[PDB]
């Protein structure tokens, strides 16, 4: 059988980068060379596996991971980095093995006068363990959500990016 | 986010390599789009993303650049080539497109040969008066007519029009029109306008006493 | 196969209003975007407008904001252009070209429509004057002049289409009176201006008409 991976890809809507949404891809067929024949991407970081080679692999679980951040975050995706999103809203394993994947957005998920859907957290006691999410709601001590406000005059770290994680962890399988 | 594109026009011959330049006001990363247009037809894209060509466009278009300058390059320019093309820069609103280069065929120096008409009968009598002034069949497209009434330069009177490329011998040809009033016209005795072209070795004035036949 | 096309276009007083209609076929018009670019007469691209898959979000240039409205019928698989007091600096081909970027696999601006021309003018259909050009008292050139009318386009011919080497019939101006003049222009050899007559034929569509004008000494 066929991985849904056009479910995650082509989403109508993505979620908040707090509410990142996670769905698990097992016992089925992916071809990855779909993405790879893809030159929109403006983002396509693999750690620990190559992408070109990658439908001749297979593996136990495939997880993916989707949300929306600024443009100038994607940054903080990565193995062991650090900020605001990645101290806050979602964190990488140091030993992460997978591709993070990102394009601009900003004719999706930008509104005229500012587009307050997406959100994210700016402050919690304690910096979030790899994969770990976080929706709780709870005051932060010195409400700890607030919108990106995305519009579509911002500059270019300003705009809207799509972000689609892909943790490599048998039942998933590439051309058979 | 102003898009300034260089040169506004060059010619060029087949097989040569050509290079167009756009440059950005702010950055916009590689956000930004080639298009050509021929007359009479609409654009047709060419390159997305600064540097993806598009499905169908040949390889000799290339294009290159992230940030704030970007770059055009034909490789080796053929004969369906000879076109207008822009740039544009697609992500961030209000969106915006260079300025344009119009890419003509080289051909050798040609002089305009230069003729001059006075107003006929027939239009004095319905009241205006309309001087002609001709520039036929020259390369390249720069040149200069200026209007001298009894000696005085005219402003803000005439109005020039250009053809197309002449797609046999390449040239091009252009009318200056001095348009007046039959009473301005009759304040007046020479008529004259005054071509400047780098085929002439010096200016060339044609001109007429009005009422002269 | 993938088509776009543009209707609506017209001549309009200034200050009076005119929708504009890009009909789609061949591709899935819902998951695209669609902008209005428009392009005056002998001048460059110009972007108009922008909406997106949805009809959600949208954008309008600063020269027609607050002007001009876009919007979109996916059901008839069509987008719109609503454009309310009109000026003369609008006068423009329309075009319409659809856009995927910001999906993963998306293009910008890669299919437009041929376009549909909008003219806001205060002129009404009116047929040229013709006047002839001369040739010189002393190769020899000869032309007329084909004056005040609209709207475009003229048609110009010589001796019924029997010459047709060395004429240049030049672009249109756009006169301050709100009319277009143009010349057509014919070289020839000076021993022919004897036994050789030469007549112009000027054809006007929009007000039906047509004349012929010879060309004497
Ligand atoms: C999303 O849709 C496009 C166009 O149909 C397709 O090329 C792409 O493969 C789809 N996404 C995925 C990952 O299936």
């Amino acid at each position: 059988n066929l991985c849904p991976f056009g479910e995650v890809f082509n989403a109508t809507r993505f979620a908040s980068v707090y509410a990142w949404n996670r769905k698990r891809i097992s016992n089925c067929v992916a071809d990855y060379s779909v993405l790879y024949n893809s030159a929109s991407f403006s983002t396509f970081k693999c750690y620990g596996v190559s992408p070109t080679k990658l439908n001749d692999l297979c593996f136990t679980n495939v997880y993916a991971d989707s949300f929306v951040i600024r443009g100038d975050e994607v940054r903080q995706i990565a193995p062991g980095q650090t900020g605001k999103i990645a101290d806050y809203n979602y964190k990488l394993p140091d030993d992460f093995t997978g591709c993070v994947i990102a394009w601009n957005s900003n004719n999706l998920d930008s509104k005229v006068g500012g587009n307050y859907n997406y959100l994210y957290r700016l402050f919690r006691k304690s910096n979030l363990k790899p994969f770990e999410r976080d929706i709780s709601t709870e005051i932060y001590q010195a409400f700890p959500l607030q919108s990106y406000g995305f519009q579509p005059t911002n500059g270019v770290g300003y705009q809207p990016y799509r972000v689609v994680v892909l943790s490599f962890e048998a039942t998933v399988c590439g051309p058979k | 986010i102003v898009l300034t594109q260089s040169p506004s026009s060059l010619s060029a011959s087949v097989q040569d390599r050509v290079t167009i330049t756009c440059r950005a006001s702010q950055v916009i990363s590689n956000y930004l789009a080639w298009f050509q247009q021929k007359p009479g037809k609409a654009p047709k894209l060419l390159i997305y993303a600064a540097s993806n060509l598009q499905s169908g466009v040949p390889s000799r278009f290339r294009g290159s650049g992230s940030g704030t300058d970007f770059t055009l390059t034909i490789s080796s320019l053929q004969p369906e080539d000879f076109a207008t093309y822009y740039c544009q820069q697609y992500n961030i609103y209000p969106l915006t497109f260079g300025g344009g280069t119009k890419v003509d065929i080289k051909r050798t120096v040609a002089a305009p040969s230069v003729f001059i008409f006075p107003p006929s009968d027939e239009q004095l009598k319905s009241g205006t008066a309309s001087v002609v002034c001709l520039l036929n069949n020259f390369y390249p497209r720069e040149a200069k007519v200026q209007w001298k009434v009894d000696n005085a330069l005219q402003s803000g009177n005439s109005q020039e029009s250009v053809t197309e490329q002449d797609s046999k011998d390449s040239t091009y040809s252009l009318s200056s029109t001095l348009t007046l009033s039959k009473a301005d016209y009759e304040k007046h005795k020479v008529y004259a306008c005054e071509v400047t072209h780098q085929g002439l070795s010096s200016p060339v004035t044609k001109s007429f006493n009005r009422g002269e036949c | 196969q993938v088509q776009l096309v543009e209707s609506g276009g017209g001549v309009v007083q200034p200050g009076r209003s005119l929708r504009l209609s890009c009909a789609s076929s061949g591709f899935t018009f819902s998951t695209y975007h669609m902008h209005w670019v428009r392009q005056p007469p002998g001048k460059g691209l110009e972007w108009v407008a922008f909406i997106s898959y949805d009809g959600s979000n949208y954008y309008y240039s600063d020269s027609v904001k607050g002007r001009f409205t876009i919007s979109r019928d996916n059901s008839k698989n069509t987008v719109y252009l609503q454009m309310n007091s009109l000026r003369a600096e609008d006068t423009a081909l329309y075009y319409c070209a659809r856009d995927s970027s910001g999906w993963h696999w998306g293009v910008p601006f890669d299919y437009w429509g041929q376009g549909t021309l909008v003219t806001v003018s205060s002129a009404s259909t009116k047929g040229p004057s013709v006047f002839p050009l001369a040739p010189s008292s002393k190769t020899a050139a000869l032309g007329c002049l084909v004056k005040d009318y609209f709207p475009e386009p003229v048609t110009v011919s010589w001796n019924s289409g029997a010459l047709t080497s060395g004429v240049h019939t030049f672009p249109a101006v756009l006169q301050s009176s709100g009319l277009y003049s143009l010349s057509s222009v014919v070289t020839v050899p000076s021993s022919s201006l004897g036994t050789q007559t030469y007549i112009c034929n000027v054809n006007h569509k929009p007000s039906n008409t047509k004349v012929d004008k010879r060309v004497e000494p």
